[PDB]
């Protein structure tokens, strides 16, 4: 047994049929020392009496919030959490797995760019009484501080009776560098609450593996009377600076409803433009192979 | 006075071969341009010797690594690897900026291999940052 928080506790239970489970002794803080009576939610049953309790905790109907009393004065409160590991694998019911890049990712993690802010999105089917608790670090020997906000709703997709919810965190390191190569990766932690089920899950990464650049911005062609046009676009805002250092390389398309790609460092291109085609930019780190940002689209003609 | 065109060149030329390779059919041990090694853009206009020192000897480290018992011994490499070609831009980078471990078992030499290389990626990326800047702006 462990504790997350105080008076909430956690038992990790191997979870099997016929499984002996973990003998927990609770204790009552209190400086009464006769007279103790314990219970378990909402049921009167008197489980046990004195200042501390054992209980051979095997199912989450040993779970739940203890309560010790005094006769009609109650005392404290012990909150047990049960986080059980499965086939000798600790569950992961609370959140789907999104089984991109790989299984079993569970968080999903995006920077913009170098600053040390980044993102965190994850998805679960669970409506009602769902606790997440974020923190995260570089580092494990040593830590440096990362500083993130709460995790809030983001989206939801309904079909019928089936709910589908995604979450999300802001995050950001707390002396960020952006130009260094980093040595040690972040690491996100989200406790996930769910009744009386605990569950955990990690995330690890270097910054510059999440890189998906904004789209560039502010595309604009100038024609030329064999019908070439000349294709110029910006770096986008969100993009470190200065250009001259975190370059971005680019790929210009042309595409109607056969394709014509180039593949150019600079801000501007000449492409052969037909009707009713479309002129498409996105952006990539020029040095290190992250994500493709989206693409940023203008009509032909 | 450092050639800031060449060097952009081969580190260009470093990032292409470094992404080529794919041995496999955290890296604890090598070196790291770090935050202090004053590789950032305002550190290379105040002191830009005092980068390139510590580019070069990171250089000179991953030659040195890539030319060892650890990718020439067994298991071989196979011919289609681009170990040999990093080798030798490596060696070129590192002479434009001055002229003058081990594991038992196959399967973790090849693992070591790969976070060598994947190391590499990130090293080389923050050297053409370097030398793209400094052609942009330290350049007569
Ligand atoms: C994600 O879940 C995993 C698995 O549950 C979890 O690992 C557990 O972390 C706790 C908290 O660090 C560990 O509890 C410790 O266990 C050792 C003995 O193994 C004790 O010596 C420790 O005692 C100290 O802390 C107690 C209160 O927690 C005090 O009562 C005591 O006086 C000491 O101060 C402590 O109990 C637990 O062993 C691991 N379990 C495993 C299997 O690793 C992990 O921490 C979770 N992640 C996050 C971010 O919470």
């Amino acid at each position: 047994i462990w504790e997350l928080k105080k008076d909430v506790y956690v038992v990790e239970l191997d979870w099997y049929p016929d499984a002996p489970g973990e003998m927990v002794v609770l204790t009552c803080d209190t400086p009464e020392e006769d007279g103790i009576t314990w219970t378990l939610d909402q049921s009167s049953e008197v489980l046990g009496s004195g200042k501390t309790l054992t209980i051979q905790v095997k199912e989450f109907g040993d779970a739940g919030q203890y309560t010790c009393h005094k006769g009609g004065e109650v005392l404290s409160h012990s909150l047990l959490l049960l986080h059980k590991k499965e086939d000798g694998i600790w569950s992961t019911d609370i959140l789907k797995d999104q089984k991109e890049p790989k299984n079993k990712t569970f968080l999903r993690c995006e920077a913009k760019n170098y600053s040390g802010r980044f993102t965190c999105w994850w998805l679960t089917t669970i409506s009602t009484d769902l606790t997440f608790s974020v923190k995260s670090s570089r580092g494990s020997s040593d830590p440096q501080g990362v500083t993130c906000g709460a995790a809030t709703l983001s989206a939801e997709r309904v079909r019928g009776d089936n709910k589908e919810y995604e979450y999300s965190v802001e995050c950001q390191e707390d002396s960020a560098c952006p130009a260094a190569e980093e040595s040690l990766p972040i690491e996100v932690m989200v406790d996930a609450v769910h009744k009386l089920k605990y569950e955990n899950y990690t995330s690890s990464f270097f910054i510059r593996d999440i890189i998906k650049p904004d789209p560039p911005k502010n595309l604009q062609l100038k024609p030329l009377k064999s019908r070439q046009v000349e294709v110029s676009w910006e770096y986008p805002d969100t993009w470190s600076t200065p250009h001259s250092y975190f370059s971005l390389t680019f790929c210009v398309q042309v595409q109607g409803k056969k394709k014509d790609r180039v593949f150019t460092d600079k801000t501007s291109a000449t492409v052969i433009c037909r009707k009713n085609a479309s002129i498409s930019v996105r952006a990539q780190d020029r040095y290190y192979s992250s994500s493709w940002s989206e693409w940023a689209s203008v009509p032909c003609s | 006075s450092p050639a800031w065109t060449q060097c952009q060149q081969l580190s260009q030329k470093l990032c292409t071969l470094a992404w080529s390779a794919h041995p496999l059919v955290t890296t604890n041990d090598v070196p790291h341009i770090q935050c202090g090694d004053g590789c950032d853009p305002q550190g290379l206009r105040d002191n830009s010797q005092f980068c390139l020192q510590r580019i070069h000897q990171g250089l000179i480290f991953y030659e040195k690594l890539l030319g060892s018992d650890i990718f020439t011994g067994e298991p071989s490499l196979l011919p289609d690897s681009p170990v040999g070609q990093l080798h030798a831009s490596l060696l070129g980078l590192s002479q434009l900026l001055q002229p003058e471990l081990s594991p038992s078992q196959p399967w973790q030499r090849l693992l070591l291999r790969f976070k060598i290389l994947r190391s590499l990626q990130a090293f080389v990326a923050v050297a053409a940052r370097v030398f793209a800047h400094g052609a942009a702006t330290l350049s007569p």
